[PDB]
């Protein structure tokens, strides 16, 4: 029963490393650290409840440590065991919680791996960016292509009767001029056409490689933060 | 065209395109209905997939921004306006007209009004109104000047020279600082009841004195008094200004003049949501074989209940729809609730994506349906599971993982409780720790016991307000009974510090009604320099809201109507974060709302955007240099414009052979722009300005910034260690504009081009009486940028990132980070080439008595920067959701107070600070205290 062979107790440790610690792990997750101010020894736990993270403070007077008034607790370790063996709600029955599990105790490729990560989020931003000047200018050519069509039908709806009073007139230069520009019309449209699917097809390689893009930069993550976890457990 | 005939340089004015099309309608039939010309307006489609007509003849077919050679013939003003927004924000604006979000549009409507007050106020007071717009003052933060270091004035007094220009005579006067321009104008007329108000710019760029108050505390006067220069003055009369300007007026657009209780508290059931399926996932199949869903009723960054997560299934097809009961109550949940989902990978802990559903919407009523959301990818760097201090709301972008939830059905209405039935909820139904938590930073360790005195004796903690931000963290806010009773305390808390109040608005704070009062302190005490200075925090708590419309946009869109200067940077600051896709809905619309509102300075902005169009083109070709650039467009594109680093600035007529570019691995624009002022002689002939490209700066202008304001803090304390914070503007995706100081050079080109090379150079600068001078201005300066650099944590630095001016004064640019990039607090490193001019070249240190000066002067600097460490703190806490990768999560600002030392004491702050110089500089530190 000392402080040092304590599996809880982790002296000087920010609140970095105790909140690093303190993920991925299940309710009632607890951790005994020196206190930041650094008088006379009195001590921090730690206590994960609802996701939440408690911090708990145990004074010392006289000789005692204790959480609070009255002062009738001799060790710190004795305290702990105490409310380690028995529920919280003694005192303040919201706390209401049982300490089960305690926080037991247990180089190039972080940089290059943050250097791909970089660069993967880089080639995404741009990549966003061109797809969405893409999407604007397919939008803009299926725009354009009803706007034509909607004059051409509003022309013919206007001009219908002219036409058919000069084709029955007998003139007939009207008549190849009128088949010129509806071809030279048709050929155009058609132009428009071939360049919009053209385009359609483009976007859709485009969007395939952004999906593997991303899908890259998600599998590659996980490795960089496992990487990042295992250089700051050996440094610090 | 409505014959409906098609015929296909033709790049010149419409009235070109205009013949033509007539002598083709001369040349064939069907042209005989035709009616009057005048009749028929010219419309097309341009690049911004808009149909758009043309009356712009000052502007050619080429400036029409056409994708295609095509042209239809078929109130003006509105949709002519309409397009020079469009040109203002860089993106189509009709395009959110087809939106069918009801939230869109809604806001739209809304947010109409707003501007409707704005422009109704900025037009009260005519001719005066619109006038004090367009030129605001740019006065100080302090109205009155220190009452201890006004010694620097001869008898308390300040002579400047005020010019009449006839086409050139000046006046010298000598008038006490604290006098109004009235009696500056009285004795200006004499030399050579009369009550004239006439405008006084400063000589060479449009700063304007209005005010009713004395001529000492402007940032321009301020500046001429502690740098010792000749304050000079040019007198105009009101015609000329006010004619500057022709008027203009808003119009309501075309969607504008269109036109007991039940309770969620009354529900006995559990928060149970139906996970249905994700549509798609961009997960690798075989690479990662264990996935699932993540979801928190998240308030803040406190999980309510516990993060209730789906089963684990294979990658090949995530359908579920399974139901997940979350240990919370339906009415126990808060007004700002959020479910913050993800979908997550385990190996044996990532997520892969992110994503918040509001429990609520702008209506009050809660989510209740069939909805299917697409997420937002993964943040850089973000190694938490969820994302509660993400963007809100859906993500807008369609081709993204889309997840399909289920959502209780109760065949009632849902609405969280009127404020009346808490309000009359009632009538029929020692200190020590407090201030210690109260002075405390806000990043600091809390503790339940404090946290239960904090609650047990809330009704104490109203005589500290400024504990208002320590009590939120305490309490659970997954409780109906203390929540109304935290809504009541909130109801009737007095208002608390610009920067305390500034505090309530972090990606900490989310209740409504808690940011609604952080705002109202705001808009109430926040002043016009104070919002000119924070404004870029302003502007970054605008994304942690949950919803378009919000109490924020209403304070900040009303004062950028009010004040062009801070409209202005309002403007900038919004149009350079438009590429980020999370807010550009939010960001568009907002712009769209002030270009419509801004008035004729719109055309300005306009003017400027197309400079920085033309120069982010002309950064863009660079990747045997003039000669290229000589066609006539960027000549007659980039004159006469303000520039954005000022609206006082006139960027005139450019000396295309005077602007040469260096390497310095990246290349920026080092551009020199005559000053079309008058007599512009006074100040600067000239105005360079480096237009950087491919860098950020944002964190420049954090820096700058703080600089600025700890500049300020020491100034008001008593010590003249003057700072040259100078001015930057980031204006948008990684380019901006950076101001060049004037007689400035730095310490590599002096060693190389002339070791005691800089105390040589210092001493050949100036002989005499104004030598003692340099020394001590020197000696100031570099005891304030080494408290300050040491304090920030800024990086490595080398001898070209140092300044040193003619007068004495040595500065710093080129900040590349600060805050450290985690993978030596001090490593700038102190070379002894200062060293030695501080000690006037004797080789001994320790002997002299200005060293001595220095080492104290530095720490009463420290300490002053130290007891108000606070400020520094929330204004690092407010820019978290900024996007800067070294200002992500709250564990990033422990740099501020790990190094001012926070945790330990005064004295014990100072061994520390003794001790990391002295590691700096392998000895020579750690002396007697005091």
């Amino acid at each position: 029963m000392s402080l040092q062979d304590a599996e809880w107790y982790w002296g000087d440790i920010s609140r970095e490393e105790v909140n690093e610690k303190l993920r991925d792990t299940a309710d009632g997750t607890f951790l005994v650290r020196d206190a930041s101010t650094k008088m006379h020894g009195d001590y921090t736990l730690t206590l994960r409840k609802g996701g939440n993270n408690k911090l708990i403070k145990i004074f010392h007077r006289d000789g005692k440590y204790g959480f609070s008034d009255p002062l009738t607790f001799s060790s710190v370790v004795e305290l702990i065991n105490h409310y380690r063996n028995e529920s919280l709600a003694q005192y303040n029955p919201k706390l209401d919680v049982k300490l089960l599990y305690p926080v037991s105790k247990y180089n190039t490729q972080f940089q290059e791996k943050s250097r791909e990560y970089d660069r993967l989020y880089e080639e995404y931003t741009r990549t966003s960016q061109e797809i969405q000047m893409k999407r604007t200018a397919i939008e803009a050519f299926n725009e354009t292509i009803k706007i034509f069509e909607e004059q051409c039908q509003t022309q013919e709806r206007y001009s219908k009767e002219y036409i058919e009073k000069f084709k029955r007139e007998g003139n007939e230069k009207e008549i190849q001029r009128i088949m010129h520009n509806y071809d030279k019309l048709k050929s155009r449209i058609s132009e428009i056409i071939d360049s919009r699917r053209r385009l359609e097809e483009d976007l859709k390689k485009q969007a395939a490689e952004y999906r593997e893009i991303d899908k890259r930069m998600n599998s590659i993550k996980p490795d960089l933060i496992q990487l990042r976890k295992t250089r700051d457990q050996y440094l610090m | 065209l409505p014959n409906g005939m098609i015929v296909t340089l033709r790049e010149a004015t419409l009235i070109t395109i205009k013949h033509e099309l007539f002598k083709e309608a001369r040349k064939y039939p069907l042209h005989q209905l035709l009616q009057d010309e005048s009749s028929y307006i010219f419309v097309s489609v341009t690049q911004e997939a808009e149909r758009e007509e043309f009356f712009d003849e000052t502007r050619r077919l080429c400036d029409l921004r056409l994708f295609q050679p095509f042209l239809k013939v078929i109130n003006r003003e509105e949709k002519i306006l309409n397009r020079e927004i469009g040109f203002a924000i860089g993106m189509p604006v009709c395009e959110f007209d087809m939106v069918k979000d009801p939230e869109v549009q809604d806001f739209r409507r809304n947010i109409l009004n707003v501007c409707k007050e704005a422009v109704d106020l900025r037009d009260l007071n005519s001719p005066h109104s619109r006038a004090m717009y367009v030129y605001p003052p740019n006065v100080e933060s302090s109205p009155e000047l220190p009452k201890h270091i006004y010694n620097k004035l001869d008898k308390g007094q300040i002579i400047v020279v005020i010019w009449v220009i006839v086409s050139k005579q000046k006046y010298t006067l000598k008038i006490n600082h604290d006098c109004v321009p009235e009696q500056v104008i009285a004795e200006a007329i004499r030399k050579k009841e009369y009550q004239g108000k006439y405008i006084l710019k400063v000589c060479g760029c449009d700063e304007y004195f209005l005010e009713k108050y004395p001529l000492s505390q402007y940032k321009y006067i301020r500046s001429c008094i502690m740098l010792g220069r000749m304050p000079n003055l040019m007198l105009m009369a009101k015609e000329s200004l006010y004619s500057q300007l022709p008027m203009d007026c808003f119009t309501m657009p075309s969607y504008s003049r269109r036109i007991s209780t039940k309770s969620l508290w009354v529900i006995n059931s559990a928060l149970r949501i139906k996970i249905l399926c994700a549509t798609y996932v961009n997960v690798n199949i075989r690479d990662i074989d264990k996935i699932y869903v993540r979801t928190g009723i998240y308030h803040g960054g406190e999980p309510l209940c516990d993060n209730v997560n789906t089963q684990r299934v294979p990658c090949s097809n995530p359908r579920w729809n399974e139901w997940l009961n979350y240990d919370i109550y339906i009415p126990d949940l808060p007004r700002a609730a959020r479910l913050c989902l993800s979908i997550c990978s385990v190996k044996g802990h990532c997520p892969l994506a992110w994503g918040n559903i509001n429990l609520f919407d702008y209506t009050d009523t809660l989510v209740s349906g069939k909805m299917a959301l697409n997420l937002w990818p993964v943040p850089h760097g973000l190694e938490d599971l969820l994302n509660p201090i993400g963007v809100t709301g859906s993500n807008p972008n369609k081709e993204t993982p889309c997840l399909e939830l289920e959502f209780d059905w109760f065949s009632s209405v849902v609405k969280f409780p009127d404020m009346s039935v808490i309000e009359e909820h009632a009538n029929w139904s020692d200190k020590e720790q407090l201030k210690a938590i109260s002075t405390r930073d806000p990043l600091s360790e809390i503790t339940e016991q404090e946290k239960d005195f904090l609650w047990s004796h809330r009704h104490y903690c109203v005589t500290i307000p400024e504990i208002l931000p320590k009590l939120l963290l305490s309490v659970k806010w997954n409780s109906r009974d203390e929540v109304a009773q935290m809504y009541c305390l909130v109801k009737d808390w007095p208002p608390i510090k610009p920067e305390q109040a500034m505090e309530l608005l972090d990606c900490n704070y989310p209740d409504p009604m808690v940011r609604g009062f952080a705002v109202r302190c705001l808009e109430k005490y926040l002043t016009d320099d104070k919002l000119s200075q924070y404004l870029i925090q302003l502007v970054q708590v605008l994304k942690y809201e949950q919803y378009l419309d919000n109490l924020l946009v209403r304070f900040l869109l009303k004062k950028a109507l009010t004040n062009q200067r801070i409209g202005h940077f309002f403007f900038w600051h919004l149009k350079s974060e438009m590429h980020n896709k999370t807010v550009s809905q939010r960001f568009g619309l907002l712009l769209e709302s002030y270009c419509r509102a801004c008035g004729m300075y719109l055309k300005h902005l306009n003017r400027q955007v197309e400079a920085m169009e033309k120069l982010i083109n002309l950064t863009d070709i660079l990747k045997f240099l003039v000669e290229q650039m000589r066609r006539p467009d960027f000549m007659d594109a980039l004159q006469g414009f303000l520039s954005p680093l000022n609206p006082a600035h006139q960027l005139g007529n450019l000396r295309l052979e005077e602007c040469r570019i260096m390497s310095s691995a990246k290349r920026p624009l080092w551009l020199n722009w005559e000053n079309p002022d008058i007599m512009s002689e006074l100040l600067f002939q000239n105005n360079e300005i480096i237009f950087k490209n491919g860098d950020d700066l944002r964190q420049d202008m954090l820096t700058l910034q703080i600089i600025r304001i700890m500049e300020n803090i020491w100034q008001n304390q008593g010590l003249d260690l003057r700072m040259l914070p100078y001015g930057c503007l980031s204006i948008g995706d990684c380019v901006g504009l950076i101001e060049v100081v004037r007689n400035s050079h730095t310490i590599m080109q002096i060693q190389c081009k002339g070791s005691h090379t800089l105390h040589q150079w210092l001493k050949d600068k100036n002989k005499g009486e104004i030598y003692d001078a340099a020394i001590d201005l020197f000696t100031r300066s570099c005891a304030g940028y080494c408290v300050a650099t040491f304090i920030l944590g800024i990086g490595d630095r080398h001898n070209s990132n140092i300044m040193v001016k003619d007068d004495g004064q040595l500065f710093h640019i080129d900040f590349g980070h600060f805050l450290d990039h985690k993978k030596e607090r001090v490593p700038f490193v102190l070379t002894q080439d200062f060293l030695i001019v501080i000690s006037k070249g004797a080789q001994e240190c320790t002997k002299t008595r200005e060293f001595e000066r220095f080492q104290e002067m530095c720490y009463k600097a420290y300490l002053a920067i130290r007891q108000h460490a606070n400020l520094f703190i929330n204004l690092f806490s407010m820019m978290l959701g900024s996007g800067m990768p070294e200002l992500q999560s709250f564990d990033d600002i422990a740099y501020i107070r790990k190094t001012l030392a926070l945790d330990k004491t005064e004295q014990e702050a100072l061994e520390y600070f003794m001790k990391q110089m002295n590691d700096a500089h392998h000895g020579g530190w750690t002396t007697k205290m005091d």
